[PDB]
């Protein structure tokens, strides 16, 4: 199987989407115009997991752009690599979601979703063999989280053999835009335990957090959050896009990382970390790559690894470097740190190398990890949600939208469970 | 799209209309005859400004806008003054008669005669609108139009518009500048009334306006001009993200999502800085700091009451001018470690902000200095119940001896819609009070 059709939906959905084709555009050496430009084999052998070829010979996005309100999409097209897109993959509604999960997800979001799906069905028909469906978006907003948790349950229900995947950006206090974002992200979190198969965390509290601590920036913009977004995603999805033998396509990441359905929220990490414009000088060992993608300081969901264990880790490592060296030294973080380490599942961490290193990087590690430290992350967005719901503050902009609040009891029980869940593998 | 309509009722919606207009004319190149040079697209847009103003083929730009009153004398000032020819005849509303300070006459006896006519006014604007966002209604509480013809006319736009928002802005009545003895009455009638179909309302306490302009503008003896040149600057903060657009401005709609937890509990308290004559503003610019610090001061509220002594539940900040976020936040991380802001258990405590780049404008001749940067912090508090117990205790006294009671009467009314309008007052005392409870 080769073909991935890519969704990007809502404000952030779209602005880390736009990012992530932009930064792997440039590694496949495709322009703005949708024309190769590049030097290496290994840059279109597997092209087509993300672009579809249109005579020309011209390279376009299989990617389809989903908003309830014009703004952001606007953006999308006078941005960088706006032109690339196929026209006809931009669908929007006019009357936005007001950050408001039960609009995106019953009002304003049913009234789009069907013209959404139509242009989903027309890339899928064009597919040798689709794998699956990867979805950027948040869990903060309205669109995003609301209507893209709409978008899945429909996918699903007409595509229920195939692979789907999510990039999910988790909100935070320290980088707020409502006080709903709780409401949002529980609702939606309810969803994606039922209907994804693997979903990376990433952690709004996380991405502040590095780049105040590590990378000096006093004040992060979006863009700085951004920037981490992208080279991560990029990271995680080398795999896909490169010749390769392990986690080559979504269905045996899917297979080698997620042993029990529910638990299939994954700590994505990256290394180095920088910050946007300034480069590094001096390229990492090998033993510094390995330790620092490790570290809980280059993770991207604010949850300690030191506090849970790993019931699967895969690792990429980007660049060229000793193979040898690669194997020794992720030998060597396992034999040193074993307890956090599941044993119940022998030999949980696979290591793959690509030679293509990231746009002004010699080397580069991703870390993909399935802990049960995660936890951390349900836990504090529900403590969040109960402050306001046992005093049922702001509900009434979801009852108007013809919600009940059983059905956030629902959502609540059901993330305690998921937590809990990974308490019982924590200690087993 | 995005629009929105603006209704202007009685002397008070009408003459503070006047001074918002012409300062929004000032905010976007506007001249007195509606023509915008710097606007290259002609009898139409999408632009920011396009929410409050529509164009003619002939490069008009016409307030979305609507002025009525039922006496002819105020609105006849606007039809024959500098900014005649921005308003189409129809726009522009009168009666004969007026309500005489009586609610009774405004909702019922005198307003049952224009209300058609105002809604058919009202059509015509929203007919014209591509995806109308809402309605932004100015009033006077103690007005018989302000008071009676508002709270039938937003009761009749529930009933044509459905939940389409209504925002109000509403003025409160202080002693210095009232014309009846009855304010009290017409302000718990209407709030009573227009209760369950507005969903936000900004109180503007005359005296804490007053207040202001002789203490920070040394006026002896302020007039409404000075009042309503004042509060211009405060409505057109709390507008500029609505009609501006840049990276760090942040939509009204998006702060009312923080700002109203309980549909009744929809009163935010608005606080604005820096308020300062030329002489003083002289020589002395006011930081993002010294500016983000004058919110707290209570003396610079639009409504007397004590934050202090209360709690809050939410925390907006709306910059507008030469501000960037780094200088924001060190001077929010100050004020956290220095003031009295305490907030209930149930409500996150990071305030939230939003900038527009463009800086404040100020009309000719008026009192007010131009500055660089300026701010409305919009608050929700337990504090804002005070103004409601006062004036649920001024309706009190003369309520219990039935003073004026038969000029309401004479007009139709019963003593029914008095205890009843009291008791939803007494209730939403009491909700305020519940809400500032710390949880079991
Ligand atoms: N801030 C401000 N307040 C005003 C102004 N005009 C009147 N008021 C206040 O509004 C109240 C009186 O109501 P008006 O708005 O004059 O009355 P109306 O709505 O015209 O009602 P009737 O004349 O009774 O039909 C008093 O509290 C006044 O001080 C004004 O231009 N500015
Ligand atoms: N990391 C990141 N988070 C974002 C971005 N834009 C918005 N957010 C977050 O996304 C949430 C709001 O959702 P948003 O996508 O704007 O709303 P929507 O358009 O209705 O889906 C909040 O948690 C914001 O902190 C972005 O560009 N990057
Ligand atoms: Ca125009
Ligand atoms: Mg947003
Ligand atoms: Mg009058």
């Amino acid at each position: 199987m080769r073909e991935i059709v890519h969704i990007q939906a809502g404000q952030c959905g779209n602005q880390i989407g736009a990012k992530f084709w932009e930064v792997i555009s440039d590694e496949h050496g495709i322009d703005p115009t949708g024309s190769y430009h590049g030097d290496s084999d290994l840059q279109l052998e597997r092209i087509n997991v993300y672009y579809n070829e249109a005579t020309g010979n011209k390279y376009v996005p299989r990617a389809i752009l989903v908003d309830l309100e014009p703004g952001t999409m606007d953006s999308v097209r006078s941005g960088p690599f706006g032109q690339i897109f196929r026209p006809d993959n931009f669908v929007f509604g006019q009357s936005g979601a007001g950050n408001n999960w039960a609009k995106g997800h019953y009002t304003e979001g049913a009234e789009l979703v069907d013209s959404v799906l139509d242009v989903v069905r027309k890339e899928s028909e064009s597919c040798d063999c689709l794998q699956g469906f990867q979805l950027t978006h948040s869990l903060g907003g309205g669109t995003g989280s609301g209507m893209g948790t709409l978008l899945i349950s429909k996918i699903r229900e007409e595509y229920p053999d195939r692979i789907m995947n999510t990039f999910s950006v988790m909100p935070s206090p320290k980088v707020s835009d409502t006080v709903v974002e709780p409401y949002n992200a529980t609702l939606s979190v309810h969803q994606l335990v039922e209907n994804t198969d693997e979903t990376y965390c990433i952690d709004n509290e996380a991405l502040y957090d590095i780049c105040f601590r590590t990378l000096k920036l006093t004040t992060p913009t979006y863009g700085d959050l951004n920037h981490l977004v992208s080279a991560t995603m990029s990271g995680v999805t080398t795999c896909l896009r490169f010749p390769g033998q392990l986690n080559a396509d979504l269905r045996k990441l899917a297979v080698n990382m997620v042993p029990f359905p529910r638990l299939h929220f994954f700590m994505p990490g990256f290394a180095p970390l920088t910050s946007r414009g300034s480069q590094q000088y001096r390229a990492l060992t090998v033993p510094e790559l390995t330790q620092q993608m490790f570290d809980s300081k280059n993770m991207m969901a604010a949850c300690d690894p030191r506090h849970g264990r790993y019931l699967t880790v895969a690792a990429i490592f980007r660049g060229r470097m000793s193979m040898k060296e690669v194997d020794e030294q992720m030998l060597n973080v396992q034999n040193k740190n074993s307890s956090y380490f599941v044993e119940w599942i022998p030999n949980n961490v696979k290591t793959a190398v690509c030679d293509i290193p990231p746009r002004g990087l010699k080397m580069s590690a991703t870390f993909i990890g399935n802990s049960t430290a995660i936890q951390e992350l349900f836990k504090r967005i529900s403590e969040q949600f109960t402050a306001m719901f046992r005093r049922k503050a702001f509900l009434h902009w979801y009852t108007g939208e013809g919600m009940d609040e059983m059905e956030f009891t629902e959502a609540e029980s059901n993330m305690n469970d998921l937590v809990s869940e990974y308490q019982q593998y924590q200690d087993a | 799209m995005r629009e929105c309509i603006s209704i202007h009722v009685g002397q008070a919606g009408v003459q503070i209309g006047n001074a918002c207009w012409e300062l929004y004319c000032l905010e976007h190149g506007i001249q007195p005859d509606g023509q915008m040079p710097s606007d290259k697209t002609i009898g139409g847009g999408d632009d920011s400004f396009n929410t409050f103003f529509s164009e003619t083929g002939a490069g008009k730009h016409v307030p979305r806008a609507v002025f009525v009153d039922l006496e002819p004398t105020v609105i006849d000032e606007v039809r024959t003054g500098t900014y005649r020819q921005l308003f189409h005849p129809e726009q522009l509303i009168t009666g004969k008669e007026d309500a005489a300070n009586n609610y009774a006459r405004g909702h019922y006896t005198i307003g049952k005669e224009i209300i058609d006519l105002v809604l058919d006014r009202i059509r015509k604007l929203a007919d014209q609108c591509t995806g109308l966002q809402g309605f932004l209604v100015f009033h006077s509480f103690g007005g018989g139009t302000g008071s009676g013809f508002t709270s039938l006319l937003m009761e009749r736009l529930s009933v044509d518009y459905g939940k389409k928002s209504k925002l109000e802005f509403s003025i409160y009545p202080a002693p210095q500048v009232s014309t009846a003895v009855v304010e009290p009455y017409n302000s718990i009638l209407t709030t009573h009334t227009t209760l369950e179909h507005s969903d936000c309302a900004f109180m503007v306490d005359n005296e804490a306006i007053y207040d202001i302009c002789r203490r920070n503008l040394d006026i002896e003896r302020p007039t409404y001009t000075n009042l309503n040149r004042l509060i211009s600057q405060i409505v057109s903060s709390i507008t500029a993200s609505l009609r501006f657009d840049g990276a760090l401005n942040v939509d009204l709609t998006e702060f009312q999502t923080n700002l109203v937890p309980y549909p009744r509990i929809h009163f935010p308290l608005a606080t604005y800085a820096p308020v300062i004559s030329a002489e003083k503003a002289y020589h002395e610019q006011l930081s993002v700091a010294e500016i983000t610090n004058a919110c707290f001061e209570p003396a610079n509220q639009m409504v007397k009451c004590d934050p202090r002594h209360g709690k809050y539940m939410a925390c907006c900040l709306l910059y507008r001018g030469d501000v960037v976020p780094k200088d924001v936040n060190a001077a929010i991380a100050t004020i956290k470690t220095k003031r009295s802001i305490q907030f209930v258990d149930w409500c996150p405590t990071g305030f939230k902000v939003g900038i527009n780049y463009q800086p404040p404008t100020v009309v000719p001749g008026g009192d007010l200095a131009k500055v660089q940067r300026a701010v409305c912090m919009l608050s929700n508090t337990t504090a804002i119940a005070e103004a409601w117990a006062r004036l649920d205790h001024k309706f009190d006294l003369m309520y219990a001896k039935r003073a004026f009671v038969h000029w309401y009467v004479g007009e139709g009314m019963e003593e029914g819609e008095f205890s009843e309008a009291r008791e939803d007052m007494a209730a939403l005392e009491k909700d305020y009070e519940e809400v500032g409870v710390d949880s079991v």
